[PDB]
DNA sequence: GGGGGGGGGGGGGGGGGGGGGTTTGGGGGGGGGG
DNA sequence: CCCCCCCCCCACCCCCCCCCCCCCCCCCCCCCC
């Protein structure tokens, strides 16, 4: 991300994201006083495609045909997409914790309203809890032509 | 008013179109009146910038790209038609464009100070000025291989060709000046986050101290481009040519470059003293050590699940703590118990030069790509081969002279220059008998010592830290040749009576005031102290005398706490610390001075499981010294029970208890 | 050299940009003021091929209209200061600023004080070349100029938003300068610009001033998503001129900009900062029957030949052989009648409703599908397809506001138009009898969840379906045919009996021409584009007496502009056919004729007018509708008695 | 040459102000009657 | 066996928190013994 400080028209430039929508601090220029209150230069700034998709436990693994397990996994870049509803697949990726952003503390929302983990600055008097998601970097399935060279190009 | 500000951007942008740009006809073309536009553009940054001490120009050029969108096209471009007419043997008028872009790239690339003199409009546009700075220099070294590199290497060769005095005082400027356009490229470096301290810091700190522009990556700034560059340009012997040549106008941005080289990198980087996996699992398993290290220390059980330990203590009150380890380790206990308090001490706090190993962290160090560590010590070797002694002469006999006018900035990066090559010399002759230590037999002439203390000397007197740390340096190096040569053979007893009387007392007070300063200050002074101890007792005016003047208590401060960044230091470090306590409390005997609490929390830190090293050198060394301080601070105790009063404190510099205090009778 | 408020550029200079984004250029001020003067000189330069400048005409139309949208057409721009349709496409919130700056002064000169008309123009980026789907659309697309393709999935009311509105601190000296409002965040103010302090802020009720808002759920059109796969969707916004260009359930095509912006809600349900998008419209287009003056009078000169009527009819599904009865009641539906009202007290049906009944192969689901494309307003539902409130009117409580609104259904959609019932005989009763109120007294009255109203439904009817069992059976009547009973088949004002019988000169002539179009179909069989469309139109005139293309638009002219009158029709003719024709229909199992079978004959009649685009109905329209009738009836009967009925009403039919 | 006192910086505490905290309709599945 | 029914599912005060101000402590520098 990338804004502009309100009071002078200075820029900071690559503030990594966490999982909230992340704002500076302080301002970059000693000339200037400000903490926290910035504009987004959308142009400046770099996004990634993202897409979360939810999968549940193989048929033929339930244990007794019961009801399955599920897991949230998100997919970014080149990979969102390739997967469809009912389709069986194989992710491959990072294990990864995901913070209630809103107990976190969020702009322009409330904090949310079996336990967490308080005492951190961020929280206050709040306490934490995390999901569990599958952060994909490559999925694939495991489970037309209307010309002759375009399709005879595509083999051995 | 900004009214001002926004016509002086409309006006530079105006001049942006004028310079020239691509002819579909793609081809950079100029356009018409080019020279007239580059020179306007020139006296802009004269005219305003210099004259009215803004940098508004100097944002305005960056807004409109003229640096990468019209000048680098422009110079490379010159160089094609003057590499190929050079094969193939109106360049008359080429020439001065491509002279004035020079001049343009010296002044956009000029380096940025900041200081009380300094405009407010200066010091406001410092950061983003800096930023574009670093974009300028990724561009010069990347586009077309840094082309422009060469262009600027034949703008100097289409001057040295002519005679010796042949070079007109313009001819010798324009020499200067392309010495200055590479000092600069090597010299620009991201900014530093700069944060008013009117207002209070919020919850969290400053989020991040990245200071790049978008466009940019570190390493697109880092040497390894730079090395690379300058390789594929032949930079380097055109340098190397150069200082062969030397037989003196130029002499000082010569020296500033191997400066700007040196600054930061580490000598043992370019020696090894499969393999990059075989290495990697040393450092994964020499880590694994602290996994196993903090797992002892973790609970085996959920963070829910703890009980309450009771510590009674040996009188009949009780304590409590959660700790579920804790309550089978009272060792954890305890250590919690103290960990949990809120109140900690509050400490006090504690510019014009560039990062260096001045200020840098103690570890860090520049990961070459091998075909740029190859590139890069072939260079400083040939460099030492051929232009080291001359350089250091000429340059020398100039600071001979103008003692007094010599800016700080000037004063560091001679002493750092002197330091890194001689370090690097003893280093290579080390490995290679090959090398040859009179390769760099300049640094022992007279002269040399005789400025490099007046340089020291004149720094601590005036209280110049930062010129004091770097004249520390340069003395340590100048000892450690010192040594090599005593054991190689005259001029070692010549210092070794140049440095008497007052130069033992300066370097005996160094290390009196480090512990007032930074770490690296610190190591300095420490690396200063041992070498000196190993040279005077080399030479063994009296021995005795000169080591009491070290062996007092500002000085034991000084060293601990320097080794209270024991995890953080080398084990070579750590070595050097506890060979200077062999000495004090073994050899001298003044065992009264280190009975104090605070080593004793030190060693039990660094001896600890989660401490050291299981398999350090240090650590043998470490626990030699501990068993044999342990065995005599036993031993004192039992014949005086008032020491355990007086572990707690510093000494009594009453003396007639103080010599009962330090002996017992 | 230059004054600083004047300076200016060349436009290799605007091609040599040389500021970082584009943006970060378009807003340089020199380049602002190139960008302007460059943009005039297009408008007032470019050209048609006859030399008429495009934008002088288009301005001279829309100050006609009083409107506020200039249609530029972007492949003009792209012919022409190519550079400024590439600024265009990159970075279109700033360029159209200046373009509708540039196209208020461009109009302001055509037409001195247009100022007073609108303050502010807009341009509407016509013909941008390139298109996304809806799936399509990535990061690389935000803040570009987009072309998409969607179906009008839920529209929104038309609010007004703010456009310019000053603010007052409660604090201090109270006014603001006016913030400029965007579709994507409420307006911010960090802190009060006189007291540079925080404070609390309200509207300036004086200098405030409002723009027409709507939001629209834009969604993939289901003849486009693939298979496996759930359709996507974007909010579009419009604004200005574009509210209400567009209602639910119907086709567009919209040029807008791709624009995200934060929200925590987003934030927060996905916990990731991952920002909502819409596409803020620049123009919208719904996706042929609109015609010139040229167009006009080839509609005039063509039918007053005597012959129109018939090279009409052979003209209706061209491909499909034989047929002539279908084509004729499908050609009378689709011009309709004249829909009355005596005084306002007695309104009448002036639609057209036709059942084709039966066996199967005989072509009556391509007939719909033939009618679809080629009706104006229509849709298409089918069977078990269809539900009762799908069909006519439904309700649903509206996510926003928690209110019930209604949602209109097919015959709401079709209304002025005609709606395409498939396998009528394969619905469910409690689907059909929803079916009656709209087919006949024309309206829908709901009475649901506290919605109490009658909607209009102007729709002519035509079905198609199967016999009892599987197919048709000669030897009953029509009532055992069928299941449908006597009122729904009286609405139905003509039937057509559809049979397959072997039939060995007909079945070769047919087959032959089965399949000759099939190979006239086949895929494989001045430019080359123009080339293969000539071949084409000489395919088309193998079977076809008149382009489709032009009988889209003569359909649609007839039914708009075309209003016959009964003159001097011949009443005792009727009303001597509308007696026997009820005297013979008292057989229990034959096809109830009812009043309004004779109304069907006179609504038939205009219809035949209509085709002639004849003010005054003939003897012969007339004489063709009770024809058409006549066989309609003499055809729904029994085949014992089917002989003596065609004897006896021939006396009516072989006048002509 | 060391210790006290004066002066300036930096950190912590305490107070004050502010904002947040069920009916109706429709489709489809599933079961029962003619 | 087929169709209809009916059942399901779904759309003003008090606490936490943050900002501002004032005092006190701790270090450094200079003078006195
Ligand atoms: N006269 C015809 N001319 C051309 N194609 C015909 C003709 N009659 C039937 N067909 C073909 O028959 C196929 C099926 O037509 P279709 O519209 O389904 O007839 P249908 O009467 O509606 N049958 P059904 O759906 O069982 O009631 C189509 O592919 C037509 O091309
Ligand atoms: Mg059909
Ligand atoms: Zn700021
Ligand atoms: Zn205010």
């Amino acid at each position: 991300a990338s804004f502009t400080c309100d009071m002078c028209r200075a820029i900071v430039d690559n503030v990594e994201q966490s999982f909230k929508y992340t704002e500076p601090t302080f301002c970059p220029n000693p000339s200037c006083e400000n903490r926290a209150f910035w504009t987004l230069n959308v142009t400046r700034s770099r996004f990634l495609d993202w897409q979360k998709v939810r999968i549940q436990e193989n048929a033929n693994e339930i244990p007794t045909g019961s009801m399955p397990r599920t897991l949230d996994v998100i997919l970014r870049g080149d990979s969102v997409e390739r997967a469809k509803p009912g389709d069986r697949c194989k992710f491959t990726g990072v294990e990864i914790v995901v913070p209630d952003v809103t107990q976190l503390g969020l702009p322009g929302v409330k904090p949310s309203s079996n336990s967490g983990v308080t005492g951190l600055r961020s929280l206050g008097v709040r306490d934490l809890t995390y999901k569990i998601s599958f952060l994909a970097c490559h999925v694939i399935s495991i489970g037309n032509e209307r010309d002759q060279e375009v399709f005879l190009n595509s083999l051995s | 008013a900004d009214f001002s500000l926004t016509v002086l951007r409309a006006r530079i942008a105006l001049l942006a179109t004028a310079i020239g740009g691509p002819d579909y006809t793609p081809p950079y073309k100029l356009g018409d009146d080019c020279l007239a536009c580059l020179k306007d553009l020139k006296r802009w940054f004269k005219l305003v910038d210099d004259q009215q001490k803004r940098w508004d120009v100097a944002m305005a050029v960056a807004e409109y790209r003229i640096l990468t969108d019209d000048l680098l096209p422009i110079l490379i471009d010159w160089e094609n038609k003057c590499s190929l007419a050079a094969k193939l043997a109106n360049k008359a008028y080429y020439d001065k464009i491509a002279l004035n872009c020079l001049q343009l790239l010296v002044l956009m690339t000029w380096p940025l100070i900041v200081t009380e003199q300094s405009s407010s409009n200066q010091i406001t546009l410092y950061g983003e000025l800096k930023k574009h700075q670093l974009v300028y220099k990724k561009t010069i070294l990347s586009m077309e291989s840094g082309k422009v590199l060469r262009a600027a290497i034949r703008l100097a060769l289409d001057v040295i060709k002519i005679d010796r005095l042949s070079r007109t005082p313009r001819d010798n400027m324009v020499l200067k000046l392309v010495l200055n356009f590479f000092r600069n490229v090597i010299a620009i470096e991201p900014g530093e986050f700069t944060i008013n301290t009117k207002k209070s810091m919020p919850k969290k700190g400053i989020t991040s101290i990245d200071t790049l522009p978008p466009n940019v990556s570190m390493d697109d700034i880092s040497l390894n481009t730079v090395i690379s560059s300058f390789h594929k340009n032949k930079v380097f012997g055109f340098l190397l040519t150069l200082t062969s040549s030397l037989s003196d106008f130029i002499n000082i941005p010569l020296l500033e470059i191997m400066f700007y080289f040196t600054k930061d990198v580490n000598q043992e980087l370019l020696f090894p003293r499969t393999s990059a996996g075989f290495e990697l699992s040393k450092l994964l398993q020499k880590e694994h050590q602290m996994r196993k290290n903090v797992i002892k220390h973790t609970s085996a059980r959920h963070s829910r699940f703890g009980g309450l330990l009771s510590i009674q203590t040996p009188d009949k009150t009780r304590l409590t703590v959660s700790g579920s380890q804790a309550l089978v380790d009272e060792k954890i206990a305890l250590q919690k118990l103290d960990d949990s308090k809120k109140w900690n001490k509050r400490i006090i706090k504690k510019e014009g030069l560039p990062n260096s190993l001045l200020n840098s962290q103690t570890g860090k160090a520049i990961f070459f790509t091998e075909s740029n560590g190859k590139h890069f010590k072939e260079f400083i070797n040939n460099f030492i081969d051929s232009g080291f002694n001359i350089l250091l002469h000429s340059v020398t006999n100039y600071f001979t002279t103008e003692q007094d006018r010599m800016v700080t900035l000037e004063q560091v990066e001679y002493l750092l220059f002197f330091a890194w090559f001689v370090k690097y010399q003893l280093l290579r002759s080390k490995i290679d008998n090959s090398a040859d230590i009179k390769q760099v037999s300049e640094a022992l002439k007279e002269v040399t010592f005789i400025l490099v203390s007046s340089l020291l000397r004149s720094a601590y007197d005036l209280k110049n830290w930062t010129v004091t740390h770097a004249g520390m340096i340069a003395f340590n190096e100048l000892l450690n040749l010192v040594s090599r040569t005593k054991a190689a053979q005259d001029i070692e007893f010549i210092v070794s009576r140049l440095f008497s009387d007052e130069r033992i007392q300066l370097l005996s007070n160094l290390p009196k005031i480090g512990s007032k300063y930074s770490l690296q200050f610190m190591k300095s002074c420490i690396e200063l102290t041992h070498s000196v101890l190993k040279v005077l007792e080399q030479y063994s005016v009296n021995f005795q005398k000169v080591q009491a003047n070290y062996m007092t208590e500002p000085v034991i401060e000084t060293y601990i706490n320097f080794l209270e960044r024991f995890r953080e230091l080398e084990d070579d470090s750590i070595k050097k610390v506890f060979s200077f306590f062999h000495r004090v409390f073994v050899q001298a005997k003044e065992q009264a001075l280190l009975f104090r609490f605070d080593l004793i929390i030190l060693l039990r830190e660094m001896l600890s499981p989660d401490g050291l090293d299981r398999m350090s050198r240090s650590r043998k060394y470490v626990s030699q010294f501990s068993d044999y301080f342990l065995a005599r601070l036993k031993k004192r105790l039992k014949k005086s029970p008032a020491w355990f009063v007086g572990l707690l404190f510093p000494p009594l510099h009453n003396s007639e208890v103080g010599f009962y205090q330090r002996y017992g009778e | 050299d230059i004054d600083p408020l004047r300076e200016e550029l060349t436009l290799e200079s605007l091609s040599n940009v040389k500021a970082n984004s584009y943006s970060e250029w378009i807003t340089q001020p020199n380049v602002s003021r190139t960008i302007a003067r460059e943009l005039k000189s297009f408008l007032l330069e470019y050209t048609d091929e006859t030399g008429r400048s495009v934008y002088g005409a288009r301005i001279r139309t829309l100050g006609e209209m009083n409107s506020e949208s200039l249609e530029v057409n972007y492949r003009h721009l792209a012919e022409s200061k190519a550079i400024l349709a590439l600024f265009l496409a990159k970075c279109p919130e700033e360029m159209l600023k200046i373009f509708d700056l540039v196209a208020m002064e461009a109009t302001e000169l055509h037409y001195p004080d247009y100022a007073r008309i609108h303050s502010e123009i807009h341009v509407r980026i016509s013909d941008f070349p390139t298109i996304y789907s809806l799936r399509e659309l990535r990061e690389s697309n935000l803040s570009s100029l987009v072309r998409v393709t969607g179906v009008v999935t839920r529209r929104t009311g038309v609010f007004p938003q703010l456009k310019y509105v000053k603010f007052n601190c409660l604090k201090c000296g109270s006014i603001l300068g006016p913030f400029f409002q965007d579709s994507n965040e409420e307006i911010r103010i960090s802190f009060c610009t006189n007291c540079k302090s925080k404070g609390p802020f309200r509207v300036n009720g004086e200098k405030t001033v409002y723009r027409n808002y709507q939001r629209v759920t834009l969604q993939e059109a289901p003849g486009t998503v693939p298979p496996g796969r759930l359709p996507r969707h974007r909010e579009v916004i419009l604004l200005a001129d574009l509210v209400d260009v567009s209602k639910p359930g119907e086709e567009v095509e919209v040029t807008g900009i791709y624009k995200n912006n934060y929200d925590g809600n987003l934030n927060a349900k996905n916990g990731f900062p991952v920002f909502a998008t819409i596409i803020e419209a620049n123009s919208i287009k719904r996706r042929v029957f609109s015609w010139t003056e040229e167009e006009e009078r080839e509609f005039r000169k063509i039918s007053r030949d005597r012959g129109i009527i018939d090279k009409i009819i052979s003209s209706m599904a061209p491909s499909i052989y034989g047929h002539r009865d279908i084509k004729t009641a499908v050609a009378c539906s689709l011009f309709g009648g004249v829909p009355k009202n005596v005084n306002g007290k007695h309104s009448i049906r002036g639609d057209i409703n036709v059942l084709l009944l039966g066996d199967p192969g005989t072509a009556k689901s391509q007939i719909l599908k033939y009618v679809e494309k080629t009706a104006h307003r229509a849709v298409f539902a089918t069977g078990q397809g269809a539900s009762a409130v799908g069909l006519t009117a439904s309700v649903r409580k509206d996510p926003i506001t928690k209110e019930w609104t209604l949602e209109g259904g097919a015959l709401v959609l079709a209304d002025k138009g005609v709606c395409l019932i498939d396998e009528f005989d394969k619905m469910n009763d409690q689907d059909r009898t929803s079916i009656h109120e709209a087919m006949e007294q024309q309206s829908i009255s709901i009475s649901k969840a506290g919605i109490v109203t009658t909607l209009q439904a102007r729709c002519s009817i035509i079905a198609a379906a199967n016999p009892n069992g599987g197919r048709y059976n000669s030897t009953l009547p029509l009532a055992q045919n069928v299941s449908l009973t006597e009122p729904i088949l009286s609405r139905f004002d003509i039937l057509c009996v559809v049979r397959d019988l072997v039939d060995e000169e007909a079945d070769e002539r047919l087959a032959t021409f089965v399949v000759d179009s099939h190979v006239r179909s086949h895929p494989e069989n001045l430019n080359a584009r123009q080339r293969r469309l000539q071949r084409q139109r000489k395919k088309e005139e193998e079977i076809s007496p008149i382009p489709q293309e032009l009988l889209m638009k003569y359909i649609h002219y007839a039914r708009t502009k075309i209003y016959p009158k009964l003159h001097q029709m011949d009443m005792d003719k009727v009303s001597r056919v509308y007696a026997d024709l009820r005297r013979e229909s008292i057989s229990t199992g034959s096809f109830p004729i009812t009043v309004r079978h004779l109304e069907s004959i006179l609504r038939i009649a205009e219809s035949f007018a209509k085709m002639r685009l004849s003010e005054f109905v003939s003897s012969y329209d007339l004489d063709r509708a009770i024809k058409v009738v006549v066989d309609s009836f003499v055809d729904a009967q029994k085949v014992s008695v089917r002989r003596q009925l065609r004897r006896s009403f021939a006396i009516y039919t072989l006048g002509h």
